RNA sequence: GAGUCU
DNA sequence: TCCGCGTCAGACTCGTAATTATAGCATACGTGAGG
DNA sequence: TCACGTATGCTATAATGTGGTCTGACGCGG
């Protein structure tokens, strides 16, 4: 059974009699009175095999002692009843007939092959024309179609001087002809006169596809078929339903409509019938042949009884019912059953409940096992029925096979590896499954009746496998995030909050107790509350040098409950820790400082026993929710009534015509969001320090303790976005569009929502729960696209020898910084040396982890940006090192070799947009943007630093901006960046570049809903391109008569002005141009559509001055639906429609030629002399200036960036950090955490193809792609041995087309494309040698990774020894 | 008879099964009254009165 | 359905996700006891044999 | 071992060459029917030889030592 | 959908400039349905089912 | 151009000779005595009538250019049998084999499981009787109500109406859009499970093993009888021709074997435990 | 619902699905993926292989169960053997190049 | 085709 | 610039089994039993 | 050599070109 590769190649006419075993000559099934086989029929037993297991028809000859005996009467052999799934047969087609896959499957392939259009093609086959096959006299031109009045011409003229023909015979002999030595030397030796682009794209195709057709071993005869195969029998069987009524599949109705066409195509031949009866019987068999190979391909496919077409051959392969991704990629498993899960709070953490009778069913064949063993049962059929009388001896042996034998439990859906845990069952009475509450949260299980499925590892490897990788206690931290999913929760922390919390005096306060245990004493005895504040005596262990602990012991000043609370604190971790009140945020850091600190077992410990008393002490507390506890603010109806009065003022003024609609549109959200705000901070405000108590003093005030607040403050449940809709005001709804309503909803839940409130309320409800229906499949597809990318990807050495690395700079993105150098860079090899300020000492060695201990250090010295070594980096041919990946996030310990990275890459990236799509849909009401981002104001004292920046001075005095990416950094007393910020165009600075600010200064100040478009020079200005009616529009109104302009873009423009681009050209007094300072530019800004303009022609203006305003409406909350097609495109590398230019090769600019108003740039490097040329449009106002030092990848035109660009010019590391950082900025947006190294390891993936520019000393030579590992091998040999170097270039591709790329075709028949993927592999002759992880799951066997990866390398050796 | 986590309904926001919850209780606080007074046998105009 | 006492109040995380926490009083009453009648066919039919 | 393997990974290194060594002795008591080095106490093959491996007995190694002196001490009596 | 005429128009779906081409659809209840429709270059078009 | 098969097809027969009377008879007069022009030219001009006939004897069993196929067929052999010594007329007579051959060959083909001739049309003898029945007993008519019109048996009546009953595929979906068909519901009750499997190899090695417990000349007649070491089922009378050679003393040691045994299941644990079984 | 061994399909010679049916559960690809990215290869191939498909390795193992050595006599899925036909039958030499 | 968990 | 083709999350529970129409009888063709 | 199910054969008024759903989208070639 055991082999090494498959191949696919074009079956030879020969090669599919081999297969058959008989020819089926009748379409016959069965007879309807003695139910059998049929003579030479689909079913027949004379060729396919038996029904029975050894039994021949008449049945002659039975069971073994006939062994290999071929009956004589009925003609069948005395074997398996197996061998009717395995026996193939065949059918000898009269006439040829093409196969569709090898013409209909663009590119054609007998189309391409021949150089002749698949249209041209077709009419042959349905004898529309004759094409001629070989002119003797080349009078006739060949693969020249002749209409059937064009053919009566040459045939009384010329006759035999010439072959045309028509039908499937025609284009089979016209393959026949064809030599592929011949043809392919002209290709080549033709091409060097012309070189174009797509000439030399086809031709060379064609030569490739030529060269590949001889080396493959196929012929382009095969193309056209004279042989069809038949399925077995038992892969399209005829069974009986329960009743008498039979079932087939559509396999047979559609081989039964292509034997009758075939067998009535011999009978007209034989019967010399005129052509015109004989082609319409050929069209017919070539209809019956495409619709059995693939239905709905070629026309309108056939359809049977139900109206629904016939299920091809094509279609048991092809997409998502095919084998692949339903039978092969995924299965239905035996040891396996599923139920309603329900809580086990008194369970361990390594531990489920499961049902007596659910467990007694799985584990049947160990009860079997163990029976005998005790001497219970003597055979099998005995123990059975023991155990089917469920008798007590079989309850007792059942306990004895579960201990220390776990169990794995999923959950749909299984979107990261977390969502399938082991645990030790605990057997239970009910039928329900009793889950963990801790591992609630990577399963996203909640008990309002999800369902959970059971599967038993069988094997020993398999136990070990559950207990040492799958097991619960094993897997606390996230892979995702160096940080634990194993967190309490709901009750839980709302009882160590109100545990630890403390209150004004209560009962005894200051009072003065033994330890921790005299806490508990005082509390259950009844004379302290949990929230009085004590001195206690407690002794805290803190960790030495040396692994020794050091005791301590110190009056702490902390309430009972915290002294309480310090009893299930293990010994390694200081009393600070429960010395606050802790929350959901404080509680998730006890169990990661106590992970780093002590080890897996005493979290374990620690995180049970914080889960046991928080609920108990929840309990206790007996915390409720009443409608008082909804606290509303006396001042609502005055908040309101304010800004009612605001909003009706812009309506007013919208009736008089001085504000727009879409300007009161942004106007009025900017009010009722701010009120909505206004009311909220009310809410919290006279919620939060509402508390005011008498103390044994006199009167002091401290945090409330309104049930609803705890409950939301602690972060149980809730928040305060969802307390805004139950006390205070219930905010913007969202439009079903995404737009925001322009009337909010000005009550709250307690109050109740009227009619309309409602009404507005439905809007958003249901478009979030349509979300969750829908949009979760954008999601998931991308989960499914990311993980076939990376798949193969596995750690295969321990360290590559590399150098190389990506420079992490800490992400300090407005104001407060987004995420330290030390979350980036922990757990990473540091790539280079990387030392303190003083260089005059090394502090890091260059292959070393960064443990948070060394992160800690990298604060001391304040370590700005650290290089560090990436997956990208990693010159590892075969998969990843070690070192360049890092620590393992979910063990918080270097990775193991073996450990398949790939997959936990793509599912950290897909889950979190799969789960948050489905989360605030349900969850969401309302809408919730803030976009009034008006003015910077700086926090720290600091010089103003702006770079990419080039302003202008106004009239006002005010240094204004005429740049689009100018950004504003915050420069402290040493000079590092603290503070960093956005300042966008048209903004007006409050001090210019260098000058002092003190803080809480606004630095700069600008209008958010309006891009304005500002001048750099000073005069007056001219109208140009600027005819109403065809470019743009006007409107005026009385007395006096002001009127604006309203420039037209494509949408709204006519034909006539379509060529003309608006702009407001600036000019001096006397009427002339006005040169923009120190350029050979006259003073032009170009208007963009919907451009607004007030100043009309003829108007005096200074530099500084808005020349026209255009609309800034976007009103969506950006969820992650918004943003997550921004992923998708990142991830699959689309150029966006404008890309920003950038120059290619570092050297002096000069400008060039013009084409009417589009740029030429015939820049001339100073080392390469030679040229290089490039168009660009007219309406690009560009960033550089001409005649200046441009280096590679400099920034010509404003906008966004294609990746390929950033690859192409400024190397791997540049195009990883454009990905990784946009990508992120998408999650970060919406609070998701994802390691910068997941979203390497896909970049990997895309930087996985390369051109070769330069020959080589193989065959690779140029324009063939190949993948980087291969090229390197071959460069290995190369630079020690010589010969012909191999220059490169580095390519990009996006995940869809490098997960096709692979050389794989199992992998890629798999993914998508199964129709194309198989015939291009056909052709050339593939053959997969079975590398990934798909392919070894298709076919059956060990992961090539994980636990397998010993065995895998070890029969690798064993083919390499001899 | 039955317990259910007061943190089952901030995050729902679904505030009416509070209000149902109180308004059951006084509901039920007049059926236990009338109980009484049935159970006591007091008078049909007292009943009547209440 | 039917109408009962209910105390809103965290229990030993009995009531963690919105699992629910019922006195056996409740299932002693027998008050949400269901009756599910089931229709099963017994059909002779005609083979071949 | 009973709960935790992560003083059984430690002794090893790797959590997948573990599994590897922890099967190979399950087996040898599963069939070969060897006799525990730690006291059973009770506890299915696959734990007693977590525990053999926590405590440093079982190993890559010395599995390789134990299965050539039990095999070649046959081939001597062979040759 | 209701039978009789619905006026209806693709904005930015149809092309590239965004020209908004509106349409008419005569919708029966049995028969054959009858389209107008506008092109890029504003010229009218009548499409039969 | 037109690329659709049937639609090109009836654009060729279109440009056809449309035969007259006298002029059917001249070109059959030398297509019986043989001429290669003749029934070409004949059965090219003619196939406008078979596509009209097809066009009727539609939506039944075959697409539509299945019927012209054979309906071709047919008008040849009313070619090859065609009397122009008759002054009748060949539209007439070409008539009764075109719609013949269509009727006659849809009876075979448009069943799975092949009907034949003499099953269909009994069959539409009870259901052209059905929808006379059918008229007057508003509800359609019993398979008794059917039988007692024609005084013939229910059994005749029930077995050919039951031949009747159509066959669903097994990739027709239950669910709708994409569920699961009846593959996904439907056993292959040959392949017996590994319950099943396991079973009969530990009933049977069971039995290797209770045979080398019972005595040596008992386990050798009781053994080779039954054909579970021997290579044939052989019979009391039958056991002689190995070395036993007798029907008395075979008998009395076959169930002598059998008694030994049978109390060696009641210890064991079976006997009337797998007396159910 | 619960299933140790049971009805097998047709073609696919896989378990039957749903409690109507008593049969197995689906492991989509979605949980192959889980056990690939923690490592346990031998969890999946049981899964893969004895669980579903493998007709030698299903009978074998129980039986490797019952005689309570817990082995992994594995083999080749009926349904790559279907894949095989499937692709064969289409006129596409698909053939097993061995070591 | 009507549902259940996301 | 327009037409064609290819993608479009993961498990579960239930539920049922549809329709039509082919004339009529005479010699020929194959297998199986009895004289 | 019949018995039995199965198949082949022929019918002469003339008759001679066929007839279910009407709505996706966003991307990416030729
Ligand atoms: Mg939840
Ligand atoms: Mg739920
Ligand atoms: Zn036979
Ligand atoms: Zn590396």
């Amino acid at each position: 059974e055991e082999f090494d590769a498959i191949k696919i190649a074009l079956a030879s006419p020969d090669m599919i009699r081999s297969w058959s075993f008989g020819e089926v000559k009748k379409p016959e099934t069965i007879n309807y009175r003695t139910f059998k086989p049929e003579r030479d029929g689909l079913f027949c037993a004379r060729i396919f095999g038996p029904v029975k297991d050894y039994e021949c028809l008449c049945g002659k000859y039975k069971r073994l002692k006939h062994r290999g005996v071929i009956c004589e009467k009925c003609g069948v052999e005395v074997t398996q009843t197996k061998v009717r799934r395995e026996r193939m047969g065949h059918i000898e087609l009269a006439s040829p007939t093409a196969h569709i896959w090898f013409l209909k499957s663009l590119p054609s392939r007998i189309g391409l092959l021949l150089d002749m259009p698949l249209r041209d093609i077709e009419r042959v086959l349905y004898f529309e024309s004759y094409v001629v096959i070989e002119g003797g006299m080349t009078n006739l031109e060949r693969q020249q179609i002749l209409t059937e009045e064009q053919y009566l011409d040459a045939l009384e003229e010329f006759g035999d001087e010439f072959d045309a023909k028509m039908g499937a015979e025609a284009i089979q002999a016209l393959l026949k002809s064809m030599d592929l030595e011949q043809e392919c030397e002209q290709l080549r030796e033709e091409l060097n006169e012309t070189n174009s682009e797509t000439k030399r794209k086809k031709l060379t195709k064609r030569i490739k596809l030529l060269e590949a057709f001889v080396q493959s071993g196929n012929k382009p005869e095969w193309m056209i078929l004279t042989v069809l195969p038949v399925l077995p029998p038992d892969l399209r069987p005829l069974v009986p339903l329960d009743g008498g009524r039979f079932a087939t599949s559509d396999l047979n109705d559609l081989y039964r409509r292509v034997i009758n066409r075939n067998n009535r195509l011999k009978r007209l031949l034989d019967l010399a019938a005129p052509d015109i009866i004989v082609r319409n019987e050929k069209r017919m068999l070539q209809e019956a042949v495409d619709a059995l190979l693939d239905n709905g391909r070629r026309g309108r496919a056939i359809t049977g009884s139900n109206k629904r077409p016939l299920k091809s051959l094509a279609d048991m392969i092809k997409g998502k019912q095919g084998r692949f991704r339903q039978n092969l990629l995924g299965k239905r498993v035996d040891y396996s059953g599923r139920s309603v899960i329900t809580v086990g709070p008194y369970l361990r953490l390594h531990q489920c409940g499961l049902p007596k009778k659910m467990a007694l069913e799985l584990f049947k064949p160990f009860i079997y096992g163990k029976l005998e063993l005790r001497g219970l049962a003597t055979t099998i059929k005995a123990a059975k029925k023991m155990v089917e009388r469920e008798e007590a001896v079989v309850w007792d042996i059942l306990d004895e096979v579960i201990r220390e034998h776990p169990v794995l439990l999923n959950r749909a859906p299984t979107l990261h590896r977390l969502g399938i845990q082991a645990f030790e069952p605990v057997l239970i009475e009910g039928k329900a499954i009793q889950l963990h509450p801790l591992v609630c949260a990577a399963y996203n299980a909640d008990f309002d009746g999800d369902q959970m499925a059971v599967h038993v590892p069988l094997t020993l490897e398999a136990q070990l496998e559950a207990r040492a990788l799958m097991m619960s206690t094993n897997n606390i931290l996230s892979p995702a995030n160096g940080e634990p999913i194993i967190v309490p929760s709901q009750d839980v922390v709302l009882g160590l909050y109100y545990m630890t919390r403390d209150c004004v005096n209560a009962k005894g306060e200051g009072m003065v107790l033994t330890g921790p245990k005299e806490a508990e004493r005082l509390y259950r005895s009844g004379l302290a509350s949990l929230h009085a504040r004590v001195k206690v005596r407690i002794t805290e262990y803190e960790k030495d040098a040396n692994g020794e602990l050091v005791a301590k012991t110190s009056l702490k000043d902390t309430t009972v409950g915290r002294a309480i609370l310090w009893m299930i604190v293990p010994k390694g971790l200081p009393y600070s820790i429960v010395n606050q009140a802790l929350g959901k945020k404080a509680i998730s850091k006890m169990l990661n400082t106590c992970y780093r600190i002590l080890g897996l077992k005493p979290t374990v410990i620690f995180a049970d026993q914080i889960m046991y008393t928080g609920f108990a002490y929840a309990a206790r507390s007996g915390a409720s929710v009443g409608i008082d506890d909804m606290v509303i603010p006396e001042k609502k109806h005055e908040i309101i009534s304010e800004a009612e009065a605001e909003v009706a003022e812009i309506q007013e003024q919208f009736q008089s015509g001085l504000v727009t609609a879409g300007e009161r549109y942004n106007k009025v959200i900017d009010i009722w969001a701010a009120a909505n705000d206004r009311v909220s901070k009310a809410m919290m405000d006279n919620l939060q320090t509402e508390t005011v108590i008498n103390r044994d003093g006199q009167e002091e005030k401290q945090v409330s303790f309104n049930s609803i607040y705890m409950m939301a403050d602690s972060g149980a449940r809730g928040s305060a976005a969802q307390i805004r809709q139950l006390a205070g005001m219930r905010g913007l709804m969202a439009k079903p569009d995404g737009s925001i309503i322009e009337t909010p909803i000005t009550a709250n839940f307690r109050e109740g929502l009227n009619v309309l409130q409602y009404f507005i309320s439905t809007h958003g409800a249901r478009k979030g729960l349509a979300d969750t229906a829908l949009k979760t499949a954008n999601s998931g597809y991308l989960t499914r696209r990311l993980v076939d990318v990376a798949q193969d990807l596995v750690v295969t050495e321990d360290d590559c020898g590399t150098h190389e690395g990506i420079m992490m700079t800490p992400v300090i993105e407005g104001g407060d910084v987004k995420e330290p150098l030390r979350d980036r860079v922990l757990g990473r090899v540091t790539a280079e040396d990387v030392l303190k300020p003083g260089t005059a000492d090394i502090l890091v060695p260059r292959n070393t982890l960064l443990h948070e201990q060394w992160c800690d250090l990298l604060e001391e010295n304040s370590v700005d940006a650290v290089k560090v070594r990436s997956v990208v980096s990693c010159d590892t041919d075969f998969g990843v090192c070690a070192h360049c990946y890092g620590r393992d996030l979910a063990r918080g310990h270097i990775i193991n070799k073996g450990e398949a990275i790939g997959v936990i890459a793509a599912q950290s990236i897909g889950e979190p947009g799969t789960q948050l799509t489905m989360r605030t849909f349900h969850i969401g009401g309302a809408a919730s943007r803030a976009a009034a981002e008006s003015s910077i104001q700086v926090k720290n004292k600091g010089s103003i630093k702006l770079s990419n920046v080039k302003s202008v001075v106004n009239s006002s005095g005010k240094l204004v901006i005429t740049s689009r990416n100018t950004e504003l950094k915050l420069i402290d007393e040493f000079g590092r960046t603290k503070e960093s910020y956005k300042v966008p165009y048209g903004a007006v600075l409050a001090k210019g570049d260098g000058e002092q600010v003190a803080g809480g200064e606004t630095v700069a100040n600008w209008d958010p809903h309006t891009m304005p478009v500002i001048t750099e020079v000073s005069g007056f200005v001219r109208f140009t391109d600027m005819i109403d009616g065809q470019t743009i529009t006007r409107q005026t109104d009385e007395l006096t008569g002001l009127s604006s302009l309203v420039v037209l873009d494509s949408a709204e423009r006519t034909a006539g002005g379509k060529d003309l681009r608006p702009a407001l050209k600036i000019v001096d007094a006397q009427g002339n141009d006005v040169l923009i300072p120190g350029t050979d530019m006259p003073a032009q800004y170009f208007l963009p559509g919907k451009a607004i303009v007030q100043l009309e022609d003829g108007v005096q203006i200074s530099s500084g001055d808005t020349l026209a305003r255009i609309p800034q409406e976007s009103g969506g909350t950006k969820d992650i639906t918004g943003g997550l097609p921004r992923v998708a495109d990142l991830f699959e590398a689309r150029r966006p429609k404008e890309p920003a230019i950038l120059a290619e090769i570092s050297g002096i600019v000069s400008f060039g030629k013009e084409t009417k108003g589009k740029r030429r740039l015939v820049i001339t490097p100073v080392d390469g002399s030679d040229p290089y040329e490039e168009m660009i449009p007219k309406w690009r106002q560009l960033n550089v200036f001409e005649g200046e030092r441009v280096e590679r990848g400099d920034v010509i035109s404003d906008g966004p960036e294609a990746p390929h660009d950033i690859l192409r010019l400024r190397g791997v590391h540049a195009v990883t950090r454009y990905i990784v950082n946009e990508v992120q900025d998408v999650y970060r947006l919406q609070g998701v955490k994802i390691n910068d190294k997941h979203i390497e390891v896909i970049v990997r993936q895309m930087l996985r193809k390369a051109t070769i520019v330069n020959a080589g000393s193989s065959d690779f030579l140029e324009g063939e792609q190949v993948e980087y590992s291969r090229v390197k091998i071959a460069n290995r040999e190369l630079e020690a041995n010589g010969k012909v170097g191999a220059t490169y270039s580095r390519d990009l591709l996006g995940i869809t087309k490098a997960s096709l790329a692979t050389e794989s075709f199992i992998s890629a028949a798999s993914f998508q494309e199964t129709t194309r993927v198989l015939t291009e592999a056909a052709v050339a002759g593939k053959r997969d040698e079975l590398r990934g992880l798909k392919e070894n799951v298709i076919v059956g066997r060990l992961i090539p990774a994980g636990t397998g990866y010993a065995y895998h390398q070890d029969r690798m050796r064993r083919r390499a020894a001899g | 008879d039955i317990v259910l986590n007061p943190l089952g309904v901030p995050s729902r926001m679904n505030i009416g099964q509070i209000l149902e919850t109180h308004l059951g209780m006084a509901a039920k606080g007049i059926g236990d009254k009338i109980n009484a007074m049935l159970k006591q046998q007091q008078e049909v105009a007292k009943l009547r009165e209440f | 359905g039917q109408n009962m006492r209910v105390a809103f109040m965290p229990w030993n995380g009995y009531n963690f996700e919105d699992s629910i926490l019922v006195s056996e009083r409740v299932v002693q009453e027998d008050r949400f006891t269901t009756i599910h009648i089931q229709e099963l066919a017994c059909v002779s039919r005609d083979t071949k044999l | 071992a009973r709960v935790t393997v992560q003083d059984a990974v430690e002794k090893i290194g790797n959590r997948f060459d573990l599994v590897l060594v922890a099967a190979r002795r399950a087996r040898q008591m599963q069939v070969g029917g060897k006799d525990p080095l730690v006291p059973e106490e009770n506890d299915k093959t696959t734990v007693i030889a977590l525990r053999e491996i926590e405590e440093g007995l079982i190993n890559n190694q010395i599995l390789d030592v134990r299965e050539r002196q039990e095999q070649q001490e046959q081939e001597a009596a062979e040759l | 959908r209701s039978p009789g005429v619905f006026f209806d128009s693709d904005k930015g779906k149809t092309h590239s400039s965004g020209k908004v081409l509106y349409n008419a659809r005569i919708i029966p209840y049995r028969g054959s349905w009858l389209d107008f429709e506008f092109d890029p270059k504003d010229n009218l078009f009548v499409r039969i089912d | 151009r037109v690329l659709d098969a049937t639609q090109l097809y009836l654009g060729e027969i279109g440009y056809s000779p449309l035969l007259t009377a006298e002029e059917e008879v001249y070109f059959a007069r030398r297509a019986l005595r043989g001429d290669v022009a003749s029934r070409r030219r004949m059965i090219e001009s003619n196939l406008r009538l078979v596509v009209k006939i097809a066009r009727r004897y539609g939506n039944r069993g075959l697409a539509l250019l299945d019927l012209i196929e054979e309906g071709n067929l047919g008008l040849i052999r009313a070619v090859e049998k065609f009397d122009p010594e008759r002054g009748f007329r060949f539209s007439t007579y070409a008539t009764w084999w075109i719609r013949q051959t269509i009727e006659r060959a849809i009876m075979n083909q448009t069943r799975t499981i092949r009907l034949p001739i003499h099953i269909v049309k009994e069959l539409n003898v009870y259901l052209r009787t059905a929808r006379e029945l059918s008229h007057k007993l508003d509800h359609e008519p019993s398979a008794e109500e059917i039988a007692e019109q024609l005084d013939k048996p229910v059994d005749d009546v029930s077995r050919m109406l039951r031949l009747n009953e159509r066959i669903t595929s097994v990739d027709t979906p239950l669910g709708g859009d994409s569920e699961k068909a009846l593959l996904d519901i439907l056993a292959d009750e040959k392949e017996n499970g590994p319950e099943d499997t396991t079973q009969d190899d530990d009933m049977k090695q069971s039995i290797v093993k209770w045979l080398f417990e019972l005595n040596a000349k008992q386990r050798e007649v009781l053994a080779r009888r039954f054909g579970l070491l021997g290579y044939e089922a052989a019979t009391l009378e039958d056991v002689g021709r190995e070395i036993g050679l007798t029907r008395e003393r075979v008998r009395q040691i076959q169930v002598e074997g059998l008694r030994r045994l049978r109390e060696i299941l009641q210890t064991q644990g079976l006997n009337i435990e797998a007396l159910f079984l | 619902h619960a299933r140790s061994t049971g009805s097998y399909s047709l073609v696919t010679q896989q378990p039957l699905g749903g409690k109507a049916q008593f049969g197995g559960q689906r492991f989509g690809e979605m949980e192959v993926w889980a056990l690939e990215a923690y490592g346990a290869a031998y969890t999946l191939q049981e899964m893969l292989t004895v669980k579903s498909d493998d007709v030698n390795g299903r009978t074998k193992m129980y039986k490797n169960i019952v005689d309570g050595n817990h082995q992994m006599e594995p083999g080749m899925p009926e349904s790559f053997n279907v894949l095989l036909k499937e692709i064969r039958s289409l006129g596409i030499n698909i053939e097993l190049e061995d070591e």
